[PDB]
């Protein structure tokens, strides 16, 4: 029924200790709301969990956008003689985004409860956050707050007046953003490589130690236990339909007051930087191009942007995707295949190595690219590495391919007169 | 209020904070489950 | 691009198998808690943790050290070579007592990550990849590393340096060269990640226990 | 019984629950292409050369990892899984060293028939290829590792039927490498059977190198008796 | 482009071309090039034998 | 050179079926020896067993 969507009231956030202004320890947060009836809700019963998970529409915070309450649901199986578990994806890998570590310093108190909830809407028996090796504070900070909630006895031993029984064990990476994907991280659990599993069987089937497993993002977590209280509708309130909900927004690159801030779903792009960002250096004339959610999803022009909202739906229809909600912005004063093929070589620098079309091609990938920014190369050859990217995506084990194969075809699709221009001079001045 | 930074704790954690931490909340453990042999290998 | 770090090892007088490597009792300590985190007849798991606890008692990761830790978990010492030689945090070589870190991924570079970059190499007259004459600072270059509001942005030993300036940097480094350790986090007075004199989000007071519960619960 | 339907290239066919595509496409007389697959091994998926369309299926499969399920309808001389095969076959050999005359696996190698068979019959790779060090594992068995293309079968054969865990990927992405990671011989009553198994010319036999090429050779089949298994 | 007497060549620092490919030997449609390799002293690659019948070449 | 003295050191037929080879074999008054078609025997492959919970099948690399 609403068409104007981006007026997120104050006391409508979920993160409210977002930037570290208050008590991040159990007090505060007893203070701002947390662990309140969580008793109630555990012993409401692992069903009514899901449903208020279903009536929310909350899809997956980590990228991808699957529906969460289906997922915690394909864990809801009967027993089958094996334990169960939950895992937390904090590894946090994107370029430009940083949310995952601003919810963990400072609200640990949310994603615990959320665990709490989660594992009991899954049957799991345990979680297991697997925090990026980088957060060390962040990660000592999660500690504490376990800490404090095994000696309040909010988790643990019967973990209130309810009978369950609940571990939260926090583990550390080690310098690899694959570990990111949900089966290289079930694999580094495991004390392997950070190598992604193919699939099936899923991890509902096969997961960490060969039991059933959930792997979900902070943010789908933490906002959890806050959906239960408040319940689905009001969550679904926001938003169009399917893309229901508050989402965490971090804009850097050239705005004025790069920054993270919680905002409703369906906002337009250009209002989120112009209010929260403090608009784009130079005014919005001097907008060159915007990668809107993290480094895997591809860029759009000046001339897309100025009418596009920031949802799943509305940013495929714009031939993007909404990815991570990590808005990078660049004005016309950069070089844009400087910064593509610079994302490009984190993304060499980030395979695993594991199959032969990520392996080599995002290689290829890399030395094309180098070669394009200095424009060594010809004309013919552009549509070559169209065809190069085209191979790898939909051919790899992960979505690390895609996310590597995307922002070229972007580039390519967006800025192909600036390739040809910079071929051209450089033609011109080596004769 | 609000004008006060709160995340100063994290200002004088040593190398081993995590790991002492740890140390310290294994006394709250559930007892682990088994999946019946030492090891994949034996 | 090219790493430049070989993933074949060599013996060699300060790095043979004969290396004399333990771990203090407390870090055994440590060790048993960390295996006892995770289900019995799956002890391989404790191969990360437990390789990490040895680089932070010895400062890098000799061949003898990845062997005491296979035959302390029971895993093939092979295992524990795929792990130190596919994880980036591992030091396989001695690195100096402030590894410097600086991100240089697109978010990062955007606003002016090289400056910073070739202030720390003006400052310590080394290059990108190289140590100090006395083994007190080591500069190399990292991708992401998930600060990206607070760029451009460094990592030493643990610690965050955010909101950086050439002069910050230059401050930060002889700091460290003087004997105290300075502050962690955002320069510029900034305080983690809000706009710098927005402040579009959460100033009025957050709302107490049970605000806006459902009926039933 | 309990078998289920299933459809190659339109050509119904009966198999046990948990038949892979592969296996399926096997029972009607086609070979998936294949270089990190083997029956007696554990199943890898690495080299996606047995990616293979699913009628009405946006998303290729592979063959060699993926239960078939019923009413699946195979299409294993589609023109997406012949552009799929292409592709990997151009991966494989964009970093390949022009070896051929000098590696003794030419005439009987896997990855230069199929690349005949299902590849292209041209290069668009206008750069430099990497190459690496070779590695000693014994007297028997000669590296050479820049002819390698990653399949992990050694790896797989060492830990799983040989019972040996020395085989290992050292390293990340392109220069992922397989090896020891030390130097150490690779010794075992089983270990010259990891030549057969290498797809390529990287493991080779070392008494053998150089006498022969395999169209020259006649071929006796006969009876070990160095001991008493036959 | 004439077609005469066979020859062997060798690089120009003295090195013999030859690498024992056999590939000559696969090809000829006569039957005439008889080849046997083995390593080197040094290890190379090198022929032993390199016999060509020239009552049975056709040239 | 390898010299050979018997006609038929490089003589190789080929046939569809067994029947067919015997039967030229018998008219041709050949004594002939018949080994049995070797088949690979069918092969359960799974590859969730690579990581097990309790079995020995679970591997150590991938
Ligand atoms: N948060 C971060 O730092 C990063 C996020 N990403 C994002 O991750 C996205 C891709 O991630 P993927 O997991 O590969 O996408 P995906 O669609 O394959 O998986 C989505 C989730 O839903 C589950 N799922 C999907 N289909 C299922 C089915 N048929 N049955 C049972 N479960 C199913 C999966 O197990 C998975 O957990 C990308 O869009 C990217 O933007 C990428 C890099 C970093
Ligand atoms: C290469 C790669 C890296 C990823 N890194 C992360 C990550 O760091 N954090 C995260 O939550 N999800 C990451 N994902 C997506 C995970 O699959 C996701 O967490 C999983 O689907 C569950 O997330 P959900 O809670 O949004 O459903 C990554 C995916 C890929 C392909
Ligand atoms: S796509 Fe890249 S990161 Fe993902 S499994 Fe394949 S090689 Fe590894
Ligand atoms: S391994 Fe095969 S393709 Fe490679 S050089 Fe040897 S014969 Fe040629
Ligand atoms: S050496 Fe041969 S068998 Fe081993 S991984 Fe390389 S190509 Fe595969
Ligand atoms: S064997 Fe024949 S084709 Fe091969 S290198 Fe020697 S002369 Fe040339
Ligand atoms: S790009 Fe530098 S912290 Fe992410
Ligand atoms: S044969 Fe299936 S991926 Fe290699
Ligand atoms: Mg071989």
């Amino acid at each position: 029924k609403k068409t104007s969507f981006g007026s997120l009231k104050d006391e409508d956030r979920i993160f409210t200790n977002l930037y570290g202004r208050h008590d991040w320890r159990l007090k505060g947060a007893q203070s701002r709301g947390d662990w309140y009836k969580t008793k109630e809700i555990l012993l409401k019963g692992p069903d009514w969990i899901l449903g208020e998970v279903k009536t929310s529409g909350l899809r997956g915070r980590g990228g991808a956008g699957f529906p969460t309450g289906l997922k915690w649901s394909f864990m809801n199986k009967p027993s089958d003689g094996r334990p169960k578990y939950l895992v937390v994806n904090a590894d946090e890998g994107e370029p430009g985004t940083c949310k995952d570590r601003e919810i963990i310093r400072h609200d640990p108190h949310k994603l615990v409860e959320g665990c709490l909830v989660g594992g009991r809407a899954m049957g799991a028996r345990a979680a297991y956050i697997y925090i990026r090796g980088e957060f060390y504070n962040e990660a000592s900070n999660l500690q504490v707050a376990i800490r404090e909630a095994y000696e309040a006895g909010l988790i643990g031993k019967n973990a209130c007046g309810s009978g369950y029984d609940f571990d939260v064990f926090v583990v550390r990476g080690a310098g690899a953003y694959i570990c990111g994907e949900e089966t290289a991280l079930i694999e580094s659990i495991e004390g392997k490589q950070g190598k992604p599993r193919l699939k099936p069987p899923f991890p509902a089937d096969v997961g960490v130690f060969g039991c059933p497993t959930t792997v979900a993002n902070v943010e789908t977590v933490a906002v959890s236990p806050t959906i239960c209280r408040r319940g689905g509708a009001w969550f679904a309130s926001f938003g169009r339909e399917r893309n229901s909900g508050t989402k965490l927004f971090n804009i850097s690159g050239h705005v004025n007051h790069p920054c993270t801030v919680e905002e409703e779903m369906s906002v337009p792009l250009k209002e989120l930087i112009e209010k929260h960002a403090g608009g784009v250096i130079g005014g919005w004339d001097n907008l060159l191009a915007v990668i809107p959610g993290g480094s895997s999803t591809p860029l759009i022009p000046k001339s897309v942007c100025e009418t596009v909202l920031m949802d799943f739906d509305a940013l495929v229809q714009a031939q993007t995707g909404l990815g991570t909600a990590a808005v990078i912005v660049m004005d016309r004063s950069t070089d844009i295949v400087k910064a593509i093929a610079r994302l490009i070589e984190f993304y060499k620098h980030e395979s695993c190595g594991q199959c032969t079309p990520c392996r080599e091609g995002v290689d290829w990938m890399n030395k094309v690219m180098a070669r394009f920014v200095k424009g060594d190369a010809r004309p013919a050859e552009i549509d070559s590495l169209w065809e190069i990217s085209k191979q790898i995506e939909g051919h790899t084990i992960c979505a690390l391919g895609d996310g590597a194969a995307w922002p070229v075809q972007g580039l390519i699709r967006h800025f192909r007169p600036e390739l040809e221009e910079r071929m051209q001079q450089f033609a011109l001045q080596h004769q | 209020d609000n004008s006060t930074y709160r995340n100063l704790q994290h200002h004088e954690y040593s190398t081993y904070t995590f790991l002492d931490l740890n140390v310290e909340l294994s006394k709250f453990r559930m007892p682990q489950p088994s999946s019946g042999r030492q090891s994949p290998r034996h | 691009g090219a790493g430049g770090a070989l993933f074949v090892h060599r013996d060699t007088p300060e790095n043979n198998p004969d290396t004399p490597f333990d771990f203090t009792p407390e870090n055994y300590k440590r060790i048993e808690a960390i295996v006892k985190n995770y289900p019995e007849g799956h002890k391989a798991a404790a191969v990360l943790p437990v390789l990490d606890l040895a680089q932070r008692q010895n400062g890098w990761l000799p061949i003898s050290a990845m062997n005491k830790v296979a035959e302390i978990l029971q895993v093939p010492p092979m295992r524990v070579y795929e792990v130190a030689t596919f994880y980036t945090m591992y030091n396989r070589k001695p690195v100096g007592k402030y590894h410097i870190q600086v991100c240089t991924t697109t978010p990062c570079m955007l606003r002016n990550s090289d400056s910073i970059l070739e202030a720390i190499q003006k400052k310590l007259g080394i290059k990108v990849g190289e140590t100090t004459p006395d083994k007190l600072f080591t500069l190399i270059e990292v991708e992401c590393l998930g600060a990206c509001v607070n760029a451009p942005m460094v990592q030493i030993n643990d610690n965050y340096y955010e909101d950086l300036t050439p002069k910050d940097i230059e401050e930060i480094i002889d700091e460290l060269k003087a004997g105290k350790i300075p502050k962690p986090g955002p320069r510029s007075g900034r305080f983690s990640c809000e706009p710098a004199g927005g402040l579009t989000s959460l100033t009025e007071p957050p709302k107490g226990p049970g605000f806006g519960v459902q009926a039933g619960l | 019984s309990n078998l289920i339907e299933v459809f190659v290239d339109g050509q119904s066919v009966m198999v046990e629950p948990g038949t892979t595509v592969l296996q399926a496409c096997e029972k009607v007389g086609m070979q998936i292409p294949r270089f990190c697959y083997h029956e007696r091994l554990s199943v890898a998926g690495n080299c996606r050369m047995c990616l293979v369309e699913i009628e009405k299926a946006p998303k290729v499969v592979a063959a060699c990892a993926m239960p078939v399920m019923k009413g699946w309808n195979i299409l294993t001389n589609s023109e997406k899984s012949k552009k799929a095969r292409e592709g990997v076959m151009e991966f494989l050999l964009a970093n390949h060293p022009l070896d051929c005359p000098i590696c003794d696996q030419g005439g009987e190698c896997d990855l230069q028939d199929q690349s005949m068979m299902f590849g292209s019959d041209r290069s668009r790779f206008l750069e430099g290829k990497r190459a690496v060090e070779d590695k000693n594992i014994g007297p028997l068995v000669k590296t050479i590792m820049t002819r390698c293309i990653q399949c992990t079968r050694c790896i797989r054969f060492a830990s799983e039927i040989a019972g040996v865990d020395d085989l290992g990927t050292t390293g990340r992405g392109n220069d992922m490498q397989v090896g020891t990671y030390i130097e150490k011989m690779f010794m075992s009553e089983l270990s010259g059977n990891i030549i057969d198994i290498c797809p390529v010319g990287a493991l080779t036999s070392k008494p053998y190198a150089f006498t022969a090429r395999p169209w020259e050779t006649r071929k006796t089949e006969s009876i070990d008796v160095m001991d008493a298994v036959g | 482009r004439f077609r005469g007497e066979h020859a062997l060549r060798r690089y120009p620092s003295g090195e013999e071309r030859c690498i024992a490919c056999k590939l000559c030997e696969a090809v000829c449609p006569a039957q005439a090039i008889t080849i046997e390799a083995e390593p080197r002293a040094d290890g190379s690659r090198r022929t032993t034998r390199y016999d060509i019948d020239m009552t049975k070449c056709i040239y | 050179w390898s010299s050979t003295a018997d006609p038929l050191s490089n003589l190789v037929l080929t046939f569809s079926t067994k029947e067919d080879a015997v039967a030229f074999a018998e008219k041709n008054g050949w004594s002939f020896d018949v080994e049995e078609r070797k088949v690979p025997k069918p092969k359960s492959k799974s590859y969730g067993a690579n990581f097990s919970w309790n079995k020995r099948t679970r591997v150590s690399t991938k």
